[PDB]
RNA sequence: CCUUUAACGAGGAUCCAUUGGAGGGCAAGUCUGGUCGCAGCAGCCGCGGUAAUUCCAGCUCCAAUAGCGUAUAUUAAAGUU
RNA sequence: ACCUCAAACAGACACCAUGGUGCACCUGACUCCUGAGGAGAA
């Protein structure tokens, strides 16, 4: 209420919701485009890398832990992640100046859990999961 | 080895006519408008179709100087699938006592909904008469009439209300914080009682102002009886 | 502290003293250089290396670690500049460590 | 204590047992693991006074 | 290839159903062993500081099923355009 | 003088800062029949 019910009003209307959709914060980054130049990724679900140094990362309070990170740069845009690797012993399976598939956490562009500064997570060493490699049904194919 | 029951003895007025059987339903004491302040009189009426469904079972607490004290507040409903359903809040320190507590509150607040039909006629009304609101502080609740066998498409919550009071087929939609179904509950009752005072066509006919149960029984209440 | 209370709730305490183990592989002794705030800390390690370590859990309010002498360190596995620390020692067993010869005799306490 | 810094990775999962007793009966599929739900729920008759007691309890 | 038809072709040990989960949201363990704020889990709320219903394993149980899980775009949920 | 109206009214202030940390859901409603013929006797 508060507001016009004429019946030639169309245009008042039409303009109104137009400029007041741009308040929003998930349409601004829709159609502004800012959300590709300014992403590591373009858009892609995954995308690929090569491995620059293991890190250890530490966690947000009350937690506290060491989390075991990796530092990557990528194959198609140079510009540097951060991203987590997943179950224990699974550091080792990932071994310096290889390539690997990331992929990002579930959450779509915030940091996920009590990890700061992580946004991505990493799936593929070598056409190979990390499940069977942990699990132990597939080997290292060097 | 030993036998015999004795219990409900009335102090109440209308229950020593409900004892004594001159009042043959309850539908008599719900068109003068009465109170009731006894729960065995709708124990008498009925209890072999009475269930109860315990919503939650909340906790609450208030701070003092020594720490927390806590007590424990239940809900519980209560209906028989004919057209009579109730509702009951209570509170106690312990936990058994508040939900019997409520079992007895429940029963004692119980009233009756006002079934009707969709656009036509086969007979045995499905759903609501009208399509009726009930707001509880920020809550409400808008039952909007349905056409048989589309079932009950509530949340959780109402559904269990609206199920017991043999209304079988509705639509629904909520309005603001669902969360503290309290309010949500209580919003629902309050849209059901409506059924009954919601004004029709039908009801447009004047009444005949039949005298009262009260004054008609009343020879048997001249020895000492309050 | 200066007595104060609400300190008792929670175990006290002591360390009924107790001993000692090293060194061991990748967990070794270092000495504080500095003392930054927010949690971390500076340690260079006995060897000559010099690294940046990192408190503990539990350790964390439970045991004050003042500006120089020596603790125990164990290394990251992959990670050379930073370092995590462990366990700590006392100054009379950092005295007795050096009497025995099994650290570097060059620090002053 | 913890010995060998407590950064290392494999830690809980290379120190831990590894046993077994893996199965010599064949489950059943389809059809027939419906049949024994319905059954063993619904058609025994068990069910007496009220109870926690869950589909599982090995406690 | 399919349909149609000879001749061989089922005793459950193999002519082998998997993918996820069992603290709450949300259907299913305050079982046993190991670890002890470490290692890890955790969309979210939170689990681990030697008695862990949440971690690593065993057993059991639950859901869907020749499918199930994960990442990302997008709609419904949103009367939060 | 005494004697003849009838309402309330204490007053000014030096200084005085800061507290190592890890606590507190594991919460539900059909049961009594113990005994009595018992016990002595049996």
């Amino acid at each position: 209420m508060g507001k016009c019910r004429g019946l030639r009003t169309a245009r008042k209307l039409r303009s109104h919701r137009r400029d007041q959709k741009w308040h929003d914060k998930q349409y601004k980054k829709a159609h502004l485009g800012t959300a590709l130049k300014a992403n590591p990724f373009g858009g892609a679900s995954h995308a690929k890398g090569i491995v620059l140094e293991k890190v250890g990362v530490e966690a947000k309070q009350p937690n506290s832990a060491i989390r075991k990170c990796v530092r990557v740069q990528l194959i198609k845009n140079g510009k540097k992640i951060t991203a987590f690797v997943p179950n224990d012993g699974c550091l080792n399976f990932i071994e310096e100046n290889d390539e690997v598939l990331v992929a990002g956490f579930g959450r779509k562009g915030h940091a996920v859990g009590d990890i700061p500064g992580v946004r991505f997570k990493v799936v593929k060493v070598a056409n190979v999961s990390l499940l069977a490699l942990y699990k132990g049904k597939k080997e290292r194919p060097r | 080895g030993k036998a015999g029951d004795k219990e409900w003895l009335p102090v109440t007025k209308l229950g020593r006519l409900v004892k004594d059987m001159k009042i043959k339903s309850l539908e008599e004491i719900y068109l003068f408008s009465l109170p009731i302040k006894e729960s065995e009189i709708i124990d008498f009426f009925l209890g072999a179709a009475l269930k109860d469904k315990v919503l939650k079972i909340m906790p609450v607490q208030k701070q003092t100087q020594a720490g927390q004290r806590t007590r424990f507040k239940a809900f519980v409903a209560i209906g028989d699938y004919n057209g009579h359903v109730g509702l009951g809040m209570k509170c106690s320190k312990e936990v058994a006592t508040a939900i019997r507590g409520a079992i007895i509150l429940a029963k004692l607040s119980i009233v009756p909904v006002r079934r009707g039909y969709w656009g036509n006629k086969i007979g045995k009304p499905h759903t609501v008469r009208c399509k009726v609101t009930g707001r509880c502080g920020s809550v409400l609740v808008r039952l909007i009439p349905a056409p048989r066998g589309t079932g009950i498409i509530s949340a959780p919550v109402p559904k269990k209300l609206l199920l017991m009071a043999g209304i079988d087929d509705c639509y629904t939609s909520a309005g603001g914080c669902t969360a503290t179904l309290g309010n949500f509950a209580k919003a629902t009752f309050d849209a059901i009682s409506k059924t009954y005072s919601y004004l029709t066509p039908d009801l447009w006919k004047e009444t005949v102002f039949t005298k009262s149960p009260y004054q008609e029984f009343t020879d048997h209440l001249v020895k000492t009886h309050t | 502290k200066g007595g104060k209370n609400r300190r008792r709730g929670k175990n006290e305490n002591e360390s009924e003293k107790r001993e000692l183990v090293f060194k061991e592989d990748g967990q070794e002794y270092a000495q504080v250089i500095k003392m930054l705030g927010n949690g971390r800390l500076e340690a260079m390690c006995f060897d000559g290396v010099k690294r940046l370590c990192h408190i503990r859990g539990k350790l964390r309010k439970k045991v004050w670690i003042n500006t120089s002498d020596i603790i125990l360190v164990g290394l990251r596995d992959y990670q050379d500049n930073k370092a995590d620390v462990i366990l700590k020692y006392n100054a009379d067993e950092a005295r007795s460590l050096k009497a025995y010869g099994e650290l570097p005799e060059h620090a002053k306490i | 204590k913890v010995h060998g810094s407590l950064a290392r990775v494999g830690k809980v999962r290379g120190q831990t047992l590894k046993v077994a007793k893996q199965e010599k009966k064949k489950k059943r599929t389809g059809r027939a693991k419906r049949r024994m739900q319905y059954n063993r729920r619904f058609v025994n008759v068990v069910p007496t006074f009220g109870k926690k007691k869950g589909p599982n309890a090995n406690s």
